[PDB]
């Protein structure tokens, strides 16, 4: 369930969610990272583990600040 | 069966583990069908010279391809800039981007940029062409076929050494501390006067030159008449360079103290003298045991004669303990050679005594860490063998009421005393850890609980730090210690007091916090080994320790059912402390020499305090260019690196599964593979000659203990070496 | 000290300036940067703590350390003088998995004696078991 | 991928003879040792 | 003793029964006496329709032909205790192995001898450093 | 094959003949406890070590002992 | 698991082009790209009186609400 | 309630009730007194 | 300034001969 619930994340924040323009272009959140780089054990480890952890890393003395102290703590 | 030949009881099993068991207690020379006492000694003997010349082998190994396949020649010439080479790379795997991101430091074949500190020694010692190394490593080849003829001919019936010549205590002892740790330091200190320290004046002195010319202009008379001070008359001056006449008076022997500006070193006159007055002290305690000759002493009245009221009957019939058993002795040995280890790592680092290595600071980095990791397998080695000791070769009705029966007789206090300190310093580092990182997470880092490390900055302010403003023994001036005319006062207080080396470095609050947490991790790793080794022989469990041997799986599922209960898993469990331990105290040390080396010292002295601080600016932030060593676009030197970060994660994982799954469940799967093979049509021709099974469980614990090992070093020597040379280089 | 005091460090003033509310009072970081001016810091600007056993720095470790010790002696003593009064009534079992909550909150309130008593029990003897009564395990 | 050092021709036998020859018939050794009787 | 008299019971056919260690090392045979005509659990696996009178039963290890005896001798009203367990070589050979006394191990009858009984408690045990290269085994001598 | 010892601890209580699987132990008479027998191990090459025994026994530190010595087809259990 | 071991090291050996990516070797998942199609294919032919889609991840247009986006097919 | 009396002084609940008041006195004293990194 | 290939195959035929004096030490600690 791990790596399916990884799959679904990266998949929906890389190739469906994002903001949209109004002249029908999308740009993702992670900019279309799925396609060339998640056949890779490193491609999931540093597109996907290391840059989108830093959201939970570099987030003290903020509201999403409990999120980092239950980071360290479930590890 | 033939194999094991050694092994009766395992020749004779159909099942696949007789191969295992026959590979794992090959070197286990006391559990051989068919040897008597004599017998272990010289088979001991002789690996023992199987050894010592296969080391020999890997030291001609690293001089031949520094040699044929290394830039030295290159590297002598700018030793700042340029990086060396340890060989070339041959796999037929390598694409273009591999072969043009491997072709570093100026090489048009793929090289292998060397992180050992090879380099830096072999331009420390004098040599300056691949000639003259090449023809060291052609000599340390007959060096080592001479040991490996020393090895054959010690297992002739002719001269087979007997058993009273092993016994020989007092007769080896001299001769290791006088023939062997004096004479060849004496030998050291006469190549580095002659050769060492005339390549740093740039004379060279090779081996049809160094008959002619001496090392001094005064010669040899002035040692043997007396006033000595002619041996250091005229030092090199702080305009020193490297391997030229510049500024460099000759004298063999000059005691400054301190660093060469020019090198980040040691003075090489220094590192001389001081080798000439360690062989003087080592050949004269050499002459202190007693031999044929009847002056000296016999350590059985000394150790007879150190008893005690609180001691008991101290030290009595104790030699035969030690000269008897062999386990004992090599408990002593290894840790001793584990403290000495540490030793050496933590003087490799602060005290560099080698050309420009101060400056490579991959290759410090990379030495440090393998130093200390040797120096944990060898502490945790002298514990097993310590409880291999209780286990085998301890006899209580000799060893009556000394100090290792006296030892054991209060070991619910040792090991519980242990667990009070090993709680104590857990409980409150974890709390004052998490204590930080919560009012860090919550915007309030005034809150933090910094205790400053005020006993250890005392310990710097009698060292010669004046930073502090402790006026104490060594950075007052009017002390008593401080004016007692020395040679070794103004060197040692100007290099103490540079800010720019590594020689006692800035301790702040958070050091305070990591050294109670290698305390913990020591003592933690020596309650377990002590836990072991005194248990080793009975508990309340099971008082028959010393019936089943050393190394058992359990003893079944009665009397609250005894998983672990051998003495061979608490060095189980040890070994993934030392493991933790080396691990915290090697990533306190990176981290603080990242934050010393880029001169961002208060990175370190502002995050380290908490744990997020740790995993954010060392685990997250070093570890970017490290990962990048291959993306979609392009590849980097760092890519073997990148591969090797995930190869040591793998082997890492790996061992979980040995870990935590047991050997009744792969039994089970074993039966219905078994079947399928003998129920396959075309595959019912070619049947297995051994019954395949799972493997034992102490055996897969083994096995798991080593992947987590490997995994462990192999993805840390990625890391640790691929993120400082990606930062400096 | 090498360690600047909080009353003059140029960082710690320009930090005080924005300390966060802890609690729903309004003025609790500036109650807090006045509290925590007599304290020193280092070049970051966050007050350390002598720990050498000076006693014009008690305050930072000592004060608080012969308060736990304390509290702890106090926990500790409610935690042994209670098995002693159950050693027996009828068994010891059920009193220790049930509490005779009467007679843990006797213990509980009468705790506050405990140095003394701890002296007492030390000079009767009965503290510190004997060496050879006790349940040893075989060497 | 070549080789600037002296002696080219000598790593591109070496590397398949340690790589496979050698261990193939240390196996094919062993294999026929540790099974024999 | 030497030959097997009986019936194979009503079985289907399993996958866990005798693999090729039967005709090869060694195999194991149970007969028993049965009242009824009742159902038992082999442990080779599933459920087996036990035939009326004297019926054989060929396992491939020791321990399965043990717990088919202690699965008579509990699991029935009519309790079976009149099963033999014997031991059955691709030579033909057959060693009557359980309960070959004659009477079961439970209880003690005369004709049996004390083989592996020690004379002490273990912690009157010797120490394995005065017989450190004997070859023994401390619990042997 | 693995070694059973029994020691001269045993009470007669015959808890571990009806416990061990596969009829290894058997009692015996003797002559030094109440119930006047002894637990004995004759046909110890069909034991597989699984230590049954040696949870069904009540004296301290219980009077029968399995060395785990050396392993065949037998002392492994495969049914292959 | 080998497939990604084996493109990790063809990426880490610097020959993209021996890699199971999408300009490498490629493989298609071509079973569920037909079930799309089908799917996008649905409201007219097998679904009549079905004006869009099951959903939106199928085929079809990006749903847009507020700026971002709700539901884009996923390739 | 004679049991009642036995259930309300079995060991979970007497160390919750204990931990409650230790951690009500220890917030209490937490927000009457706030930030107290000394003395 | 670098090697020559005489060199290198001198350092091979150099060490043949620790590999039969390893294979003699081999064979003798079987034996
Ligand atoms: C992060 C993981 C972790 C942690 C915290 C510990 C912690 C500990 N191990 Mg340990 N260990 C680990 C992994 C870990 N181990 C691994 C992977 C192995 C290899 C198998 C071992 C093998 C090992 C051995 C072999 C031994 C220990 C021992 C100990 C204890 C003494 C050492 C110490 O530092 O004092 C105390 C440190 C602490 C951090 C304790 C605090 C724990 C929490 C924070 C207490 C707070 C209470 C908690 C919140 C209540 C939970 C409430 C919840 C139900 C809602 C300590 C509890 C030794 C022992 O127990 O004897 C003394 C011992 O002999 N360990
Ligand atoms: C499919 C992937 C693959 C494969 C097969 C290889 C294969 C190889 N690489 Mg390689 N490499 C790879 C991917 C791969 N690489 C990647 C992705 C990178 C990152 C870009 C590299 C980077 C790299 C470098 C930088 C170098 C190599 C080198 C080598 C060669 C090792 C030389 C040798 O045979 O020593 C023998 C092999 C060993 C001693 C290792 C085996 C250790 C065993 C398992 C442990 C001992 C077992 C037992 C106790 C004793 C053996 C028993 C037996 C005798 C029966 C070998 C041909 C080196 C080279 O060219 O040679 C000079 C080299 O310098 N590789
Ligand atoms: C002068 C006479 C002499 C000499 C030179 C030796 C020498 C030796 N004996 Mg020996 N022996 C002697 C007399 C002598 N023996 C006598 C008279 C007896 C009579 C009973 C014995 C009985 C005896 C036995 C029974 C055994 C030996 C063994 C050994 C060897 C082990 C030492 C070793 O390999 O590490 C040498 C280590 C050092 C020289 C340095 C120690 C480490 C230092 C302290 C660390 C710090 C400095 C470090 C060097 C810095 C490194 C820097 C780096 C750049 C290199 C060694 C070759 C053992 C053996 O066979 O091993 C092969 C063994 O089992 N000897
Ligand atoms: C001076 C060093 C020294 C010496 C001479 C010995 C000598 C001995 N030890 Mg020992 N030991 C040492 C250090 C040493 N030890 C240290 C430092 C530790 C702690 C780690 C131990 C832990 C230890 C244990 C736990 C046991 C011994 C035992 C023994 C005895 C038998 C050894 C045997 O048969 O192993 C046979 C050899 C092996 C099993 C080889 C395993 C090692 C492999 C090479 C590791 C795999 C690494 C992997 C291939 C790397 C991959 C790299 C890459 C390919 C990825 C023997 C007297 C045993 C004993 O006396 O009781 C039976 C025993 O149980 N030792
Ligand atoms: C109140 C009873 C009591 C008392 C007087 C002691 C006393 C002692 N314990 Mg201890 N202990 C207790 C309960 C107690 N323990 C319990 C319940 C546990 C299980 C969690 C432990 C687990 C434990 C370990 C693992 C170790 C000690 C050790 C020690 C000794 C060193 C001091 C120390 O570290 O304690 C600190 C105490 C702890 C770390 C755990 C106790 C924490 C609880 C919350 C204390 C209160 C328990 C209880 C609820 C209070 C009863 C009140 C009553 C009215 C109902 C000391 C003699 C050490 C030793 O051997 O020293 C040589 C050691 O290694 N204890
Ligand atoms: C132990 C030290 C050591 C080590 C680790 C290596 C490692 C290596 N050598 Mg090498 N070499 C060594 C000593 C060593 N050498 C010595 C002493 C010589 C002089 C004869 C050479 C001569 C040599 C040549 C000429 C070449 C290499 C090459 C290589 C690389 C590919 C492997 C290969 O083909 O080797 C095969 C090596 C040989 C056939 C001869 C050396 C054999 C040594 C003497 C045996 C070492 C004993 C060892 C300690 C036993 C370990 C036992 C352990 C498993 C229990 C690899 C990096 C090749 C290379 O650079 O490719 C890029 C290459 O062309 N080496
Ligand atoms: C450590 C040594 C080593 C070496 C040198 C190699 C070398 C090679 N591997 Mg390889 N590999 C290794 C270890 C090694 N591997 C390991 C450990 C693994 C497991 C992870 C793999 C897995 C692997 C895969 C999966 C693949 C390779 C492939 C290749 C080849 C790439 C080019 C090619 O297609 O060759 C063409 C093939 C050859 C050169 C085969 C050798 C045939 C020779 C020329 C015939 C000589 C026989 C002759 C008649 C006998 C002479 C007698 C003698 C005494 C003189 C190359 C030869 C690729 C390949 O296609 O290889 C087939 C490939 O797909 N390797
Ligand atoms: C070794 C353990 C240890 C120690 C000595 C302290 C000590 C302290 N903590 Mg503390 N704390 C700890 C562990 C520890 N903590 C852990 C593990 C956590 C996480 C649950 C916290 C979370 C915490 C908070 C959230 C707060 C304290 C605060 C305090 C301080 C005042 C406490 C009070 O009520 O007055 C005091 C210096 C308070 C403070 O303001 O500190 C100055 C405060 O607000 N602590
Ligand atoms: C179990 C066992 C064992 C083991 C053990 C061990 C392993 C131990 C270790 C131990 C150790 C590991 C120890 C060490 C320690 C040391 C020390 C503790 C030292 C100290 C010193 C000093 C104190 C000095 C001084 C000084 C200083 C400090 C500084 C300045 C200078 C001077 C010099 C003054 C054995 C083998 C016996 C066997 C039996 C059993
Ligand atoms: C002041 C100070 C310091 C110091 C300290 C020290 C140095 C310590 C030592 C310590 C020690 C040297 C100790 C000893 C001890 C011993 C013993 C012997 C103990 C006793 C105990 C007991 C006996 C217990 C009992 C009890 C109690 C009391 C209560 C509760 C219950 C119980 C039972 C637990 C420092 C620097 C840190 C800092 C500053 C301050
Ligand atoms: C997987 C697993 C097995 C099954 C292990 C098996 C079937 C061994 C299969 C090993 C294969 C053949 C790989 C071995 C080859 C390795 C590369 C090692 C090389 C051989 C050495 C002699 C060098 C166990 O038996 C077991 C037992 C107890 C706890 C955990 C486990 C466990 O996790």
């Amino acid at each position: 369930l791990s790596v399916v619930i990884f799959h679904f994340s990266w998949k929906m924040q890389s190739d469906v969610w994002g903001t949209v323009s109004p002249d029908g272009s999308v740009t993702h959140v992670t900019l279309g990272n799925f396609a060339q780089s998640a056949i890779t054990i490193n491609g999931w480890l540093r597109d996907f583990l290391w840059a989108q952890a830093a959201n939970v890393i570099n987030s003290y003395g903020s509201a999403l600040s409990a999120y980092g102290i239950m980071f360290l703590a479930g590890h | 069966t033939k194999f094991p030949k050694f092994s009766q009881d395992l020749a004779q099993d159909p099942t696949t583990r007789r191969i295992w068991y026959g590979i794992a207690t090959a070197h286990d020379f006391e559990t051989h069908d068919g040897m008597t006492e004599e017998n272990l000694y010289q088979k001991i003997f002789a690996s023992h010279f199987g050894h010592i010349a296969i080391i020999f082998l890997w030291t001609s190994g690293t001089l031949f391809h520094v040699a044929w396949q290394g830039n030295f020649e290159q590297w002598i010439k700018d030793p700042l800039n340029i990086r060396p080479i340890a060989h070339a790379i041959w796999d037929p795997h390598f694409g273009e981007g591999a072969v043009n991101a491997f072709t570093q430091a100026g090489a048009s074949n793929p090289v292998n940029i060397a992180y050992s500190g090879v380099y830096h020694w072999f331009y420390t010692i004098g040599m300056t062409t691949n000639q003259e190394l090449y023809s060291g490593a052609v000599f340390l080849l007959v060096l080592a076929s001479l040991f490996l003829f020393a090895g054959w001919l010690h297992l002739q019936p002719k001269f087979r050494p007997s058993l009273a010549w092993f016994k020989n205590a007092e007769s080896r002892l001299n001769h290791h501390l006088a023939g062997l740790f004096g004479v060849s330091s004496l030998a050291w200190a006469g190549h580095l006067v002659h050769v060492a320290i005339p390549e740093a004046r740039g004379q060279h002195v090779g081996w049809d030159n160094f008959l002619s010319t001496p090392p001094h202009p005064a010669g040899l008379m002035p040692f043997f008449t007396g006033n000595w001070g002619v041996y250091a008359a005229d030092p090199d001056t702080a305009g020193h360079i490297f391997g030229t006449s510049e500024g460099a008076g000759t004298a063999i022997l000059t005691f400054l103290g301190g660093f060469h500006p020019q090198t980040e070193s040691l003075w090489l006159t220094d590192i001389a003298h001081h080798h000439l007055a360690i062989a003087v002290i080592f050949i004269i305690a050499g002459h202190m045991y007693r031999t044929n000759w009847g002056i000296g002493h016999s350590i059985k009245e000394i150790l007879n004669a150190h008893k005690g009221p609180l001691t008991g009957a101290g030290h009595t019939n104790l030699y035969d303990t030690i000269n008897n058993s062999l386990h004992f002795q090599l408990g002593l040995a290894l840790a001793s050679l584990g403290v000495i280890t540490s030793l050496v790592a933590q003087h490799m680092y602060s005290l560099p005594s080698y050309a420009f290595i101060a400056q490579d600071h991959t290759t410090q980095a990379a030495l440090y860490t393998h130093h200390q990791y040797i120096a944990g397998f060898l502490m945790v080695g002298a514990f097993a063998h310590g409880a291999i000791f209780f286990v085998r070769d301890y006899d209580p009705v000799a060893n009556k009421d000394n100090v290792l029966a006296r030892m054991l007789e209060h070991k619910e206090a040792l090991i519980s005393h242990l667990s009070w300190v090993s709680l104590f310093l857990g409980f409150h580092t974890l709390g004052l850890y998490v204590h930080n990182d919560v009012v860090v997470a919550f915007g309030t880092p005034e809150k933090q609980i910094l205790i400053e490390p005020v006993f250890a900055q005392w310990i710097q302010a009698t060292s010669g730090k004046a930073l502090y403003g402790f006026d104490v023994l060594l950075s007052n001036p009017d002390s008593i210690a401080s004016t007692t005319g020395a040679a070794w006062l103004p060197g040692w207080l100007d290099a103490i007091n540079s800010g720019t080396n590594s020689l006692f470095l800035t301790i702040g609050p958070g050091d305070f916090l990591v050294h109670h947490a290698i305390a913990l991790g020591l003592h933690t790793t020596a309650l377990i080994l002590i836990k072991g080794a005194l248990d080793a022989r009975g508990s309340k469990l099971m008082p028959d320790k010393k019936d089943f041997g050393y190394s058992f799986p359990c003893d079944g599922p009665g009397r609250g059912g005894t998983c672990d209960i051998s003495a061979w898993d608490a060095f189980y469990l040890a070994m993934f402390w030392m493991l933790n331990t080396l691990g915290w105290l090697t990533f306190y040390w990176h981290w603080k020499h990242l934050g010393v080396w880029s001169g961002n010292v208060a990175q370190f002295n502002e995050n380290s305090t908490y744990l997020m601080g740790w995993f954010r600016d060392y685990l997250w932030a070093n570890s970017a260019q490290l990962i990048n060593g291959y993306n979609p676009y392009g590849v980097n030197n760092l890519s073997v690196w990148a591969w090797m970060f995930l190869f040591g994660h793998l082997v890492w994982a790996t061992g979980f599964m040995f870990l935590i799954s047991w050997r009744g469940y792969w039994q089970e799967l074993i039966e219905t593979i078994v079947w399928a093979h003998e129920r396959t049509p075309l595959a019912n021709l070619v049947r297995w000659k051994d019954k395949p099974v799972a493997l034992s469980i102490v055996q897969a614990r083994l096995v798991g203990l080593a992947h987590f090992t490997v995994g462990y070093v192999l993805t840390y020597a990625a890391f640790l070496i691929a993120s400082t040379a990606g930062k400096f280089g | 000290a090498n360690l600047t005091p909080c009353s003059e460090n140029p960082a710690y003033l320009a930090k005080s300036k924005n300390f966060l509310n802890t609690t729903n009072d309004p003025n609790s970081g500036k109650i807090r940067a006045e509290r925590y001016a007599s304290a020193l810091c280092g070049p970051e600007g966050y007050p350390h703590l002598i720990v050498d056993g000076r006693f014009t720095h008690a305050g930072d470790f000592l004060i608080p350390s012969i308060l736990f010790l304390y509290i702890a002696g106090w926990i500790g003593w409610v935690g042994r003088s209670y098995l002693i009064e159950i050693r027996e009534s009828k068994n010891p079992e059920m009193q220790e998995v049930v509490i005779n909550v009467p007679l843990a909150i006797k213990k509980m309130l009468g705790g506050f004696l405990w140095p003394l008593a701890a002296v007492g029990e030390y000079t009767s003897g009965k503290l510190v078991m004997k060496d050879s009564e006790i349940p040893t395990s075989p060497r | 991928m070549d080789g600037s050092y002296a002696a080219s021709y000598l790593p591109w036998i070496l590397i398949p003879m340690v790589g496979w020859l050698f261990p193939a018939v240390t196996m094919g050794l062993l294999f026929i040792h540790i099974e024999s009787e | 003793m030497t030959e097997l008299s009986g019936q194979p019971p009503k079985f289907g056919g399993s996958t866990g029964g005798l693999l090729s260690k039967a005709n090869r090392e060694e195999k194991y045979a149970i007969t028993w006496t049965s009242a009824s005509e009742q159902v038992f659990e082999m442990p080779t696996g599933g459920a087996a329709i036990m035939n009326e009178g004297e019926n054989l039963l060929y396992l491939a290890r020791k321990e399965q032909c043990l717990a088919l005896g202690t699965q008579l001798r509990t699991k029935f009203k009519p309790k079976i205790q009149d099963y033999k367990i014997y031991r059955v070589y691709p030579s033909g050979e057959v060693q009557y192995l359980h309960p070959a006394d004659g009477v079961f191990p439970e209880k003690v009858n005369e004709g049996r001898e004390a083989q592996g009984t020690k004379t002490r408690r273990i912690g009157q045990n010797p120490e394995p450093v005065t017989i450190k290269f004997s070859g023994k085994a401390p619990y042997e001598v | 094959s693995h070694s059973v010892k029994i020691y001269d601890t045993c009470i007669g209580c015959t808890q571990c003949v009806r416990a061990c699987p596969l009829d290894v132990l058997e009692m015996v008479p003797w002559d030094g406890c109440k119930a006047a027998q002894i637990a004995s191990s004759p046909r110890t090459e069909d034991c597989v070590g699984c230590k049954r025994c040696e949870t069904a026994c009540p004296t301290d530190f219980l009077s029968i002992r399995v060395y785990l010595g050396a392993e065949t087809t037998r002392s492994m259990g495969l049914a292959y | 698991f080998g497939l990604y071991i084996h493109n990790d090291t063809m990426r880490a050996l610097g020959r993209p082009q021996d890699m199971f990516s999408d300009t490498a070797i490629q493989l298609q998942p071509i079973f569920a790209q037909w079930v799309q199609h089908l799917h996008t294919l649905a409201p007219g032919a097998t679904a009549p009186n079905a004006l869009a889609t099951a959903s939106y991840a199928f085929g079809g247009e990006t749903i847009a609400v507020a700026g971002k986006v709700a539901m884009m097919p996923i390739t | 309630m004679d049991g009642l009396k036995s259930f309300l002084s079995t060991a979970p609940v007497m160390i919750m009730a204990l931990l409650t008041f230790t951690a009500g006195i220890l917030i209490e004293f937490n927000r009457f007194y706030p930030d107290l990194l000394f003395h | 300034m670098a090697l020559s290939d005489t060199q290198i195959l001198a350092a091979l035929v150099v060490a043949l001969l620790p590999a039969f004096l390893a294979f003699r030490l081999s064979t003798e600690l079987y034996k």
